[PDB]
């Protein structure tokens, strides 16, 4: 509707429209599930590569800019699938870029001193850690009009932020199923070169391809250009 | 930029001379002038070649013809001059490249013609396809001197509204008034020097927003002429 | 040790709490930044940029969207008839959805300020004529004829003299709520034919107008909220 | 592979190559397991002599130098073998060098005031303690070209850092099996006299003996000295 | 007591957290340090030291490894033929693995700087001749003949005059990633026979060259990672 | 309140930790000391005998 009453005659604060405030707040970036036994868990571990283009909500927000630079704060909210908590010791390991990821529930990777790991009990309050600006370049870039060497187009590996490897501690498998929610917050944001806002549904994580038969209009329609 | 009631001028840079009206109605991309790369450890042990020879001059590309049904065109940089002149062989023997550009799009039409072109520069112009998964071919990602034609101009072949392309360095060419646009583009990247053959720092788009029209009897195709001039071009081979 | 007492709120994780976490890699020195032109600091910088309004957003256009970017004028139109009309509702649906401003407004709950709409004429240099642009203040009756529109805030635009003209919406406000209703205080822009379209022999008898719009400096927004524009 | 694109034109920080940063980070130095009953647990306790030459990974890093001096931070991550935690009271006792080690689950050693002990519940967060520079000499040395008085060659007892004795508290044996991971972090490192990097597989903890039949080449091979 | 609120991250053990723990032995005064020459402060001090390159790393050498430490030149070789060739890839496999530099590079993820390779001639004092050393920049075509190599960055080395000569690799960079691939920007050193090996009666007709290499001062590395060199 | 984070080593009792405990009898004023000849400060004083 359009109720034309209650007119805001004061200017609001510009702080609210600042790049920082626009990209603040911890949002859910991933939901890992490690059941006792089902499809992908006779393993006992999980490897989640840090990915932002996961949720279209946040992705659209980022693709408003060409380059971005920032730190990331990760919070690990875990519990059993029904919300119950048990005295289970877990380990979250950060495998930097260029480092080898665990390939089994007990690879050497889990003992490698250089892969920082945080140990916490599912009873303890959520673990929290900050990851810096990993790129070897001055900024992450959501668009690369070149090739890093076709099927490898637009792909820039200098945005690779790392991997998080989750697993229960202990030599034997855990009796409990675990559902872990990963929250991320962008700190100290900086953005460059603003670009048009995505107006077509997303088709893939790694590229702007859009459905070309069903091209949606940026705006809704009306009958005549005079009817309002 | 340039229109009627502007004193005609003859600019020369090297062995090139273009006659174009002096209209200080120029667009300077993102507010910055093209400059020579600040110091970096890499070219601090191997200075960057700055061929002011036949590299800093006016490269006038082949003229494109605008008809009543044209969808628009686009060229990628530095790709466009990769296959041309000393900027080409200079951009192939050298590992690292860096440069800016004075871009000049120009029209030639009669006062009985009508139309409006939008000229814009879009950094990191990545393209998409109609789709299944299939990253666009090398022939449409790097079109060369000829340039390429947009297939879905409304979403710029990348799923983004043309209606919003103006948040990028642009300049309109309304046949009614001015017949030419000028844009100064500075180097933009996440690192001082990139490969001139792998990465295309940006794209030049010329899309007709208000279609060409005229009465039958007038020249049916209006010529769009693009002239490029590298500014503060640097090359670093690392030897 | 120091006598402390844990207070309520202990052990809670607030997605909006702004704390300090342990650096996962203390020995790492992130690659230093360089200069990249075009750094943006506040979204309002983007809102002050004119983007194209899809004033000609007809149901018959959907299959040839490129036609929504501009509406037309012609000789058939009689002096005094209504050409086009739309309201100044950035956040809401309609023509404004195509603009960068309207898209960013959806990312917020409240906003207020002035707006400026620019009209560009694309027809042959040989064409001339006058269009009347009129802004009908919020809570006002949309003009019925050219003559009444003239009595309100208006602009006689002679595209034989100026190829472009800019109008300024003095003030709009919004206070988005649910029950979904907008406490949107907003006017109505109406484009009228003051004179008919005049042209000589040899020139197109149908030309187009392009509409661009942007927020002025006094425009501001508050209270973030993820959009509904995606799925 | 060798993808020759994305050239890093900036010098990185030298801090990353500093002796300290190279030897920082807590790594796993030992994994003690105390099952209820099996092979070595009708005892109820364990004696782990502090040993660095345990993991070849860290050992190779140290043998890059002849002498080293440093403090050590130990963190005790314990839980049952499957990762579960229970209200079990444990005791970790540090038996300095020259001190008598426990010989039974209830030796007098466990009551000796001079053997610092830390009591913690398996529920409490991991215990952490710092051990200083114990040697009677100015630095630990990974190489001694003499004899401390043959079968006692290269053996320098002045590197002896102490022993950690773990056990469950209580007069009766614990119902639970315990798997304890010992992490160690080197603080305030100082190194002297750099030497060649081990290029032969290790055969023993206490000496440089190498398999002399299968002597591996420091580098891989190729066909011709011109093919590349 | 003091009102406190435990925040997320409480009770966690981060292997990279740099805290302070309770001294197990508070009354103990560690033996004081003395002066020991050769204290090292940064690994780069070691990287600036020339170590021997196993340029002659043939499959036929493996059983007599001592021969990898040096390659040879002889009279049979004709003027202009290629003597040896290898690239400047410290971290990767190959000749550089034998050097102290290449071994330490494996302990890191990224690196960049200049390198210097020194060539030493061991043959009889009576021998003379000229070798041509050439560096082919990254992304360049390896020289096909002596004449093309000469047109690029090169050094005519007359071992009748200098028993040793040093070449400088201007700049190399690496950005190690997985998929395992190296974003290694690196050239190719090629050794050519400018002249044939000249020697009088009574002197060996086969001599050897030893290659040593090291990183220059501008060389630096970042992001630690345990090596794969051991098992 | 003040944002704090409990670090490893919380709740542990180290027999060599040198802390401060609550005085069981806060109102008590211990009998004051007097001079007693022969006070020893360091065991080495005894070893020199």
């Amino acid at each position: 509707n359009l109720i034309e009453t209650r007119c805001v005659l004061n200017h609001h604060s510009t702080q609210e429209t600042a790049i920082g405030n626009f990209f603040s707040r911890a949002g859910l970036v991933s939901i890992i599930t490690m059941p006792t036994t089902g499809t992908q868990n006779t393993d006992g571990y999980v490897n989640w590569d840090i990915d932002l283009m996961g949720y279209a909500q946040l992705r659209r927000k980022c693709e408003l800019f060409t380059y971005m630079r920032f730190d990331a704060e990760f919070t690990f909210v875990v519990a059993k699938p029904n919300g119950e908590l048990v005295p289970q010791l877990l380990q979250y390991m950060y495998v930097p870029p260029g480092a080898p990821k665990p390939t089994s529930r007990d690879s050497f990777a889990w003992q490698t001193a250089t892969n920082p790991s945080v140990f916490v009990k599912m009873t303890d309050p959520p673990a929290q850690v900050s990851v810096p600006f990993m790129s070897p370049a001055s900024a992450y870039q959501w668009f690369y009009d070149g090739y890093p060497t076709d099927l490898d187009y637009g792909q820039c590996p200098n945005n690779m932020m790392g991997t998080f490897s989750i697993r229960t501690v202990g030599i034997e498998k855990s009796p409990h199923s675990i559902t872990l929610r990963v929250y991320m917050r962008i700190k100290h944001v900086r953005a460059w070169i603003p670009r048009p806002l995505r107006n077509q549904p997303y088709l893939f994580k790694t590229n702007p391809n859009y459905k070309g038969n069903d091209i949606k209009c940026t705006s809704t329609s009306r009958d005549k250009i005079t009817t309002l | 930029a340039c229109g009627y009631s502007d004193r005609v001028a003859q600019l020369t840079i090297g062995n090139s001379t273009i006659t174009t009206q002096e209209a200080a109605n120029i667009v300077i991309a993102y507010g910055e002038w093209p400059e020579y790369c600040p110091d970096t450890d890499a070219t601090a042990v191997d200075k960057p070649t700055r061929p002011d020879v036949s590299v800093n001059r006016f490269f006038t590309l082949d003229t494109k013809s605008w008809a009543k049904d044209s969808k628009g065109w686009y060229w990628k940089f530095p790709d466009v001059l990769t296959e041309v002149g000393v900027f080409g062989q200079n951009a192939q023997f050298h590992y690292l490249y860096r440069s800016g550009f004075c871009v000049h799009v120009q029209c030639n039409a009669s006062k009985f013609h009508q139309g409006a072109l939008l000229v814009a520069v879009l950094p990191e112009y990545v393209l998409g396809t109609i789709a299944e998964n299939s990253h666009p071919p090398y022939a449409t990602t790097q079109p060369g001197q000829v340039g390429a034609v947009l297939t879905h101009p409304y979403v710029l072949d990348a799923g983004i509204p043309l209606s919003q392309l103006t948040v990028c360095p642009h300049q309109w060419i309304n046949l009614r008034t001015n017949n030419c646009a000028t844009i100064i583009v500075p180097y933009m990247n996440t690192v001082p020097f990139d490969s001139a053959l792998n990465h295309c720092n940006f794209g030049l788009l010329v899309i007709p927003v208000v279609p060409l029209d005229f009465n039958t009897g007038a020249t049916s195709e209006i010529p769009i002429t693009v002239t490029i001039a590298p500014m503060c071009a640097e090359f670093a081979g690392l030897r | 040790g120091i006598p402390t007492e844990l207070k309520p709120g202990t052990n809670q994780f607030l997605t909006t709490d702004d704390g300090v976490s342990a650096p996962i890699l203390p020995g790492f020195h992130p690659t230093p930044p360089i200069h990249i032109p075009g750094e943006v600091h506040n979204l309002l910088e983007i809102c002050r940029v004119e983007t194209i309004l899809e004033v000609n957003n007809l149901k018959t256009n959907e299959t040839t969207p490129m036609q929504r970017l501009c509406f037309p004028v012609s000789v058939q139109s009689k002096t005094g008839e209504l050409c086009a009309a739309f309201r100044a509702d950035p956040g809401r649906d309609g023509p404004w959805q195509s603009t960068i401003l309207g898209q960013l407004c959806r990312y917020y709950t409240q906003w207020s300020g002035s707006l400026e709409v620019t009209f560009m004429f694309a027809g042959s240099f040989m064409a001339t004529g006058k269009m009347l642009i009129a802004y009908t203040p919020p809570g006002g009756n949309v003009p019925a004829d050219r003559i009444t529109a003239m009595l309100g805030t208006h602009v006689i635009w002679d595209f034989g003299l100026q190829s472009s003209v800019t109008l300024v919406v003095p003030w709009i406000s919004n206070t988005h709520y649910r029950a979904y209703f907008d406490y949107y205080t907003t006017g109505i822009i109406t484009i009228w034919y003051q004179t008919n379209y005049v042209v000589p022999i040899g020139a197109p008898t149908t030309a187009y107008i392009v509409a661009l719009a942007a927020a002025q400096d006094n425009f501001t927004m508050k209270l973030c909220k993820d959009t509904e524009d995606i799925e």
